[PDB]
RNA sequence: GUAGUUUGUACAGUUUGAGGGUCUAUGAUACCACCAGGAGAUAACUGUACAGGCCAC
């Protein structure tokens, strides 16, 4: 009696879940896999799931963690190793505010090249670039404000050509299928890419947003800089190919620096408004950004609210990085809440009826739809589980020389 | 085909080496009263992987003259059947049996036996019997 | 809330590559013996869903 009872806990020993009082529907299944999210049957169908070859790939997929998560905490040595290796990052090849300097240059050149016979456009760096919020190898965020007596997809027409007669750049991609229609370019001085979008107030919007969070808190280009760096490494910050937006990426730190108690930026929306009520958040629909440590909100009133705390960090770096990748690797249910830095309390998926099975994410000015609905299939996401495993397997692991 | 057939009985085989010897009662077709010493060597053997004769079994043969006994040119089972070996598609991991696997034996699972013991503990592996 | 349209992915049976210390090796009496604790690895047909997803309501 009992040991047969053992022996199917054995088998859930490999992740069979049993269940003795079921759904309607879900009289058909007597068990469920919590690693594939997909009822089972019976015990035969559990001795099944137990060589069912998904699974296999969810049991190695979910026991490689574990290692990772037990790898040790740095030592004073480490985190001073862990510090200077982000620094030197940062620094060496990552875009600071000098790197930045030049960045925005690029951004001129550019101006300057296809308002040479598009004068009345103007053209507005914004993105990860401004924000200092970078990587070493990066592709700078180009806005042109046009008057609208004229099509931006007929414009690029307009933009496209110049650029494809230029004689300072390389890698002139038509890109007119992108959602935005951009003409790529890259820069040969800092040999890397920049992208010409155009209208996209609500990303400068958001890229104000964390230049001001920069200038309250340092760490905040440092640790992005690192996980943007990790990420591109890892490629999972390419959107296209079932990836997390770089953005994204962005918000994703903020959050983190938004929930690491005790938090060292703080929140938009809260008790300083009086009345406020969470569960309508969405009526509270934040504006520009005030004096580079406010940003403005209005609805049908309106006001401000604060983006600095009264001290900055004073904490390694090292710690933060580590604790950075310990947050989206180990503590943030990916799947489970979008990545909701509008409010303290994450705002799950059916709060904005988005589906589960990915990472969901929202926009900081428009929370309408999904930003990281590109992950979709179940092998990439456990791809990019497994980097963010290899992301911390690796700078948890001290080292030799 | 040769005129060199016989048949008999396998005196005795070695699996490892493959080679045994065999006792005859037919020689060519013709009946044999006493048995004559025949030898039987996996080079001369017919079947096909790891070719062996049980210590005893019956068996057909084809010969040519040799000093320490008959030499075959050829052994088989009687009728030209493969050989044995001697006596002594996997088991099946819920219950142990050869006969079937995982699908085919889908009774309701049991806990690790140990075989050298005969107790429901540990693994016939790490048990000191060995 | 329920459909017609196929994908990887579990898939249920079939057909399946190894049958798994497989491998092995002394030409005239020595083999067998003596280390397993692990639900058994791909391509094809067929039965359903996951969820990506086509045409609707
Ligand atoms: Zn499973
Ligand atoms: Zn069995
Ligand atoms: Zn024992």
């Amino acid at each position: 009696r009992l040991g047969l009872k053992q022996a199917e806990e054995r088998l859930e020993r490999d992740h069979i879940f049993r269940l003795e009082k079921r759904s309607p529907e879900y009289t058909n299944c007597r068990y469920l896999c919590k690693l594939c999210l997909i009822h089972i049957e019976n015990i035969q169908g559990a001795h099944k799931h137990i060589k069912e070859k998904r699974h296999k790939k969810n049991i190695l997929e979910k026991q490689e963690e574990s290692e990772l998560r037990s790898l040790p905490p740095p030592s004073p040595a480490h985190l001073a190793a862990l510090s200077v290796a982000v620094i030197e990052l940062a620094k060496e090849h990552g875009i600071t505010d000098d790197d930045l300097r030049v960045r925005q240059e690029i951004v001129e050149e550019m101006s300057k090249v296809i308002t040479t016979f598009l004068p009345e456009c103007s053209l507005r760096l914004y993105g990860s670039s401004l924000t200092r919020f970078a990587l070493k190898s990066s592709d700078v965020n180009i806005d042109i404000k046009f008057p609208p007596k004229m099509n931006h997809p007929d414009l690029l027409i307009k933009v496209l050509g110049i650029l494809k007669k230029n004689v300072l750049y390389v890698d002139v991609e038509s890109d007119f299928h992108a959602k935005v229609p951009v003409v790529v370019c890259r820069d040969r001085k800092s040999g890397l890419l920049c992208r010409v979008s155009a209208g996209n107030d609500m990303a400068c919007l958001t890229t104000d947003l964390l230049t001001a969070l920069g200038k309250i808190e340092p760490v905040f280009i440092p640790l992005v800089l690192a996980f943007r760096y990790w990420a591109k490494l890892c490629y999972i910050d390419s959107q296209t190919d079932g990836g997390i937006p770089s953005y994204c990426f962005a918000l994703m730190v903020m959050f983190f620096l938004q929930q690491r108690k005790p938090p060292l930026l703080p929140c938009l929306l809260g008790s300083w408004i009086e009345g406020f009520d969470p569960k309508r958040m969405d009526d509270f629909q934040l504006k520009g950004i005030v004096e580079e440590k406010f940003v403005k909100w209005e609805c049908n009133k309106h006001g401000k609210s604060p983006l600095a705390l009264e001290t900055p960090n004073r904490v390694s770096l090292g710690q933060l990085w580590l604790e950075l990748l310990k947050f989206y690797t180990l503590d943030f249910a990916l799947e489970e809440y979008v990545i909701c830095v509008r409010i303290q309390d994450i705002l799950t998926r059916e709060n904005k009826n988005w589906p589960k099975r990915r990472i969901a994410i929202e926009d900081p000015f428009s929370v309408k739809r999904n930003v990281a609905r590109s992950l979709n299939s179940q092998l990439v996401y456990e791809y990019v589980v497994e980097r963010f495993r290899a992301a911390y397997r690796y700078f948890a692991c001290p080292q030799t020389k | 085909p040769q005129l060199l057939h016989g048949a008999g009985i396998c005196k005795w085989f070695n699996v490892r080496m493959g080679f045994g010897f065999l006792s005859m009662t037919a020689r060519a077709g013709v009946a044999l009263d006493p048995p004559v010493d025949v030898f039987v060597h996996q080079s001369k053997l017919h079947m096909e992987g790891f070719r062996s004769l049980k210590e005893g079994e019956a068996v057909e043969f084809t010969f040519k003259k040799s000093a320490k006994g008959l030499e075959s040119i050829r052994v088989t089972g009687p009728g030209g059947v493969f050989c044995i070996g001697s006596e002594r598609g996997d088991r099946c991991y819920n219950c142990g049996g050869l006969d079937h696997h995982a699908k085919e034996c889908k009774l309701p699972p049991q806990p690790k036996k140990c075989h050298f013991c005969q107790s429901i503990s540990h693994m016939v592996a790490s048990c000191p019997l060995k």
